[PDB]
RNA sequence: GUCGCCUCCUAAAGGGUAACGGAGGCGCCCAAAGGUUCCCUCAGCCUGGUUGGUAAUCAGGUGGUGAGUGUAAGUGCACAAGGGGGCUUGACUGUGAGACUGACAGGUCGAGCAGGGACGAAAGUCGGGACUAGUGAUCUGACGGUGGCUUGUGGAUGCGCC
RNA sequence: UUUCCGGUGGCCAUAGUGGAAGGGAAACACCCGGUCCCAUUCCGAACCCGGUCGUUAAGCCUUCCAACGCUGAUGGUACUGCACGAGGGAUCGUGUGGGAGAGUAAGACGCUGCCGGAAU
RNA sequence: GCGGGGUGGAGCAGCCUGGUAGCUCGUCGGGCUCAUAACCCGAAGGUCGUCGGUUCAAAUCCGGCCCCCGCAACCA
């Protein structure tokens, strides 16, 4: 589970989820990758599930890059309580995903099994994503 | 239940430029209220105790640069 | 009194000629020479009393011949137990005639009578033609008394020369004459 | 120099008890300097010790047996 | 209580002209100042009242 | 849990803008940490050096703000508003053209002038503090000054003014 | 009149930083002294005073170097006022006006005023 | 939620506030005794639950966290 060591402010406004990907729309480390076609919030649990799926399928070879980091904290109102009495305590850590953002990258693996591993990973994400490559 | 350790804030102080570029002013008229010298006093402009820039003479307000400083001048009226 | 010192005369004639011949400076005012001598002593065990500073002032005054600058603590430190603004060290800057004659006195008299003296390392240059070393004990300066010193103290001696490079600084200080061994 | 803050500092003769006399300047109050050894007198570099060491471990063996 | 209000009166016309504050611990004694005395119409020595 | 004041964010590039929204501060302190005049440049890093160590004091080199600012934060400040020395009390009296900001009470800035000063060779600057919190209307009472009024007159007494 | 140089402004990196080469007639400077005014929280280092011998090594000045930094379009894109439209919904699109930041080509080894100097 | 507590082996002091961590018992070494207990003479023993901040300096000040308590968690 990716959790930042510290943050300046633990209670933050909800991240903007408008617009396309600000940056990181192209592969930078690996040969293949996952590119999100829809925006949304990506929690550390989802990131870990996808990473486990990719690594487990590719076994021992190849290396995986997690381009996004769940450094944005999300508070939760205390359960069964009326509205008010200040903001809640951080409960989830998310990354702000926008369309075109490359989430995961993979290298050192043949294309077919890389594609299958990316499929396994994508079936764990909460937003639509696609397999991309450096045109082979 | 719970409570907030916040909720305090200070009253609005209403800073900012009070007379913009080219606006005719009288002597002593306040040009900008500010904290610190974001604008330095230029020609025909005095600086007060709380860094308020005011007019030392009648004329038109202009914003410019004097050496390396952002300054506010009052050009004497033609 | 008005008399240009022996060490200064030796420097000028012999050393300026020697440097001009064996470094080949293309300009006459490029031969290095002594710029200043700095005598420091950090007496940091003064955070608890003042008598140690008084003794250090007396000792350095007798050794050099002028009142020292007393430096107050730039920042307080608990584990050294010093507050802000306490006097923790004193130093003297010597130039010109005082520089020359203090250097002559030191070299001719004082460090000769260091216990089991073996010379000074040649590898204590700052890297820019200036050479600083340290004396662990003070009364060896026989210009002071012997049976009234409050406690033994040490000091740092720094020769700052107008030498661009370490090798020519070493040459200058050798020609002036230091005990220079062949050891690290 | 500032008047009244500096020590007495006048002409000063030094004698090294090794045939060396010189005319330096120091604060030696009402007096001069009577040194015990000079630079050109000290056994350091005038070269009068040459200790190095005594590393002849075998040389000792044939000294007491050869 | 530690920085009380002290009243400076002119030492000529004994007039409580000014009021200010001291430290009591940093300045235990009565303070002397040269201030303008309107009655004396010049600068006169002002002393803290007892 | 909160209630007044100050700084930031929310606040949507003037100002203003709510929530038991998100962060912190204030109820002081300083006779210098005020005024003036002159001088100075830091932190960090690298190298050398008695005690001495990552780091005391010293030397050289580098280094423009990342240090510093009595105290929160922001806006400022290296031209320093940061560091140091000299002399001082303007932490004045009588004033306030002209403006800022509030429903109002109110809060804030202020040129110029006179008196009498401080500093500076002068130009000049000085009506506390780099700036913005460190505060409480009115009533009633109190002390100091003043002597305007005082019920027949003169006192007294009481009140008024500051 | 011109050229060169010393002062003093303005623009405040297109000017800086770094490297290379060369120059001093006046001038500037380092430099040489400290007796004299004056000065160092020690030091004639600095400040100040007296000289202008020595020296262009440095400051300074001239030429050269896009190397770091700086400057930087056009077009496109983001965003956006107004007017609409589409999705179950996060949200997205279009019309009509405005229009960046980044990046790209490129610019650039400063510009300009007054006074003085030596020569013309 | 409010308030308190966490310090040698144990049970308890040191907390307005910074700088010197104490008493009792127990542990260990020596006496006394035939031997043990008791008693007598000497010694060691906690960098203060944990993370971080304030500050020249933190057991002490501030916050988070863990553990143990107490209280509250109400009206239909
Ligand atoms: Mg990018
Ligand atoms: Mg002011
Ligand atoms: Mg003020
Ligand atoms: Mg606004
Ligand atoms: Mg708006
Ligand atoms: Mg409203
Ligand atoms: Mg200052
Ligand atoms: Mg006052
Ligand atoms: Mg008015
Ligand atoms: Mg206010
Ligand atoms: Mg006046
Ligand atoms: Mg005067
Ligand atoms: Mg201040
Ligand atoms: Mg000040
Ligand atoms: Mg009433
Ligand atoms: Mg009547
Ligand atoms: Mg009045
Ligand atoms: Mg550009
Ligand atoms: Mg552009
Ligand atoms: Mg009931
Ligand atoms: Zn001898
Ligand atoms: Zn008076």
């Amino acid at each position: 589970m990716l959790i930042p060591r510290r943050v300046k402010y633990r209670k933050q406004h909800h991240p903007k989820r408008t617009g396309a990907a600000k940056g990181g729309t192209q592969l930078a480390f690996g040969d293949y990758g996952i590119q999100a076609t829809e925006g949304g919030y990506l929690t550390n649990r989802q990131i870990e599930a996808a990473r486990i799926a990719m690594t487990r399928y590719i076994k021992r070879g190849g290396k995986v890059w997690i381009n996004v980091y769940p450094d944005r904290p999300m508070t939760k109102h205390p359960a069964e309580s009326r509205m008010g009495s200040g903001k809640g305590t951080p409960e989830w850590w998310i990354a702000n995903i926008k369309p075109g953002r490359v989430l995961f990258e993979l290298s050192g693996v043949p294309e077919d099994v890389a594609r299958e591993a990316m499929r396994l990973a994508i079936h764990k994400l909460p937003m639509k994503a696609r397999f991309i490559s450096r045109e082979g | 239940a719970s409570s907030s350790r916040n909720g305090r804030d200070s009253n609005a102080q209403r800073l900012g430029v009070k007379r913009f570029g080219g606006q005719l002013v009288n002597a002593g008229e306040i040009i900008v209220r500010q904290r610190g010298t974001h604008f330095h006093p230029g020609d025909g402009v005095g600086r007060g105790g709380d860094d308020t820039l005011f007019a030392l003479r009648d004329g038109n307000v202009e914003f410019g640069t004097r050496r390396g400083r952002r300054v506010v001048n009052v050009t004497p009226v033609e | 009194a008005h008399e240009m010192p022996r060490l200064k005369k030796q420097y000028r004639e012999q050393i300026r000629a020697a440097m001009q011949e064996e470094f080949g400076y293309r300009n006459p005012m490029l031969i290095p020479g002594l710029e200043k001598i700095v005598v420091n002593m950090g007496v940091g065990d003064a955070a608890h009393d003042s008598k140690v500073m008084d003794g250090a002032i007396r000792d350095i005054t007798a050794i050099t011949g002028q009142k020292p600058q007393v430096t107050k603590a730039r920042k307080s430190i608990a584990q050294f137990k010093l507050r802000e603004g306490q006097p923790i060290g004193c130093h003297v800057t010597l130039r010109g005639d005082r520089m020359w004659e203090f250097a002559d006195r030191l070299l001719t008299l004082a460090l000769p009578r260091i216990r089991d003296f073996r010379g000074l390392n040649s590898n204590q240059f700052d890297g820019k033609g200036n050479y600083t070393f340290g004396l662990s004990e003070q009364v060896m300066f026989l210009e002071i008394d012997q049976d009234k010193i409050d406690r033994i103290r040490g000091m740092d001696i720094t020769f700052v020369t107008t030498a661009q490079t370490n090798e020519e600084g070493k040459a200058l200080l050798k020609h002036l004459g230091f005990p220079f061994k062949a050891k690290d | 120099m500032k008047q009244g803050i500096h020590p007495d500092y006048r002409e000063t003769t030094v004698v090294c008890t090794c045939g060396n006399t010189f005319t330096t300047r120091s604060t030696s109050q009402s007096g001069t300097l009577n040194a015990d050894v000079c630079s050109k007198c000290h056994p350091f570099y005038t070269g009068k010790q040459k200790i190095l060491d005594a590393g002849g471990r075998v040389a000792r063996f044939e000294r007491r047996y050869g | 209580d530690v920085r009380p209000k002290i009243t400076l009166a002119c030492t000529e016309c004994k007039e409580r002209n000014y009021i200010t504050k001291k430290n009591r611990r940093n300045n235990p004694d009565r303070m002397e100042m040269a201030k303008f005395c309107p009655r004396c119409r010049k600068h006169t020595a002002h002393r803290e009242t007892r």
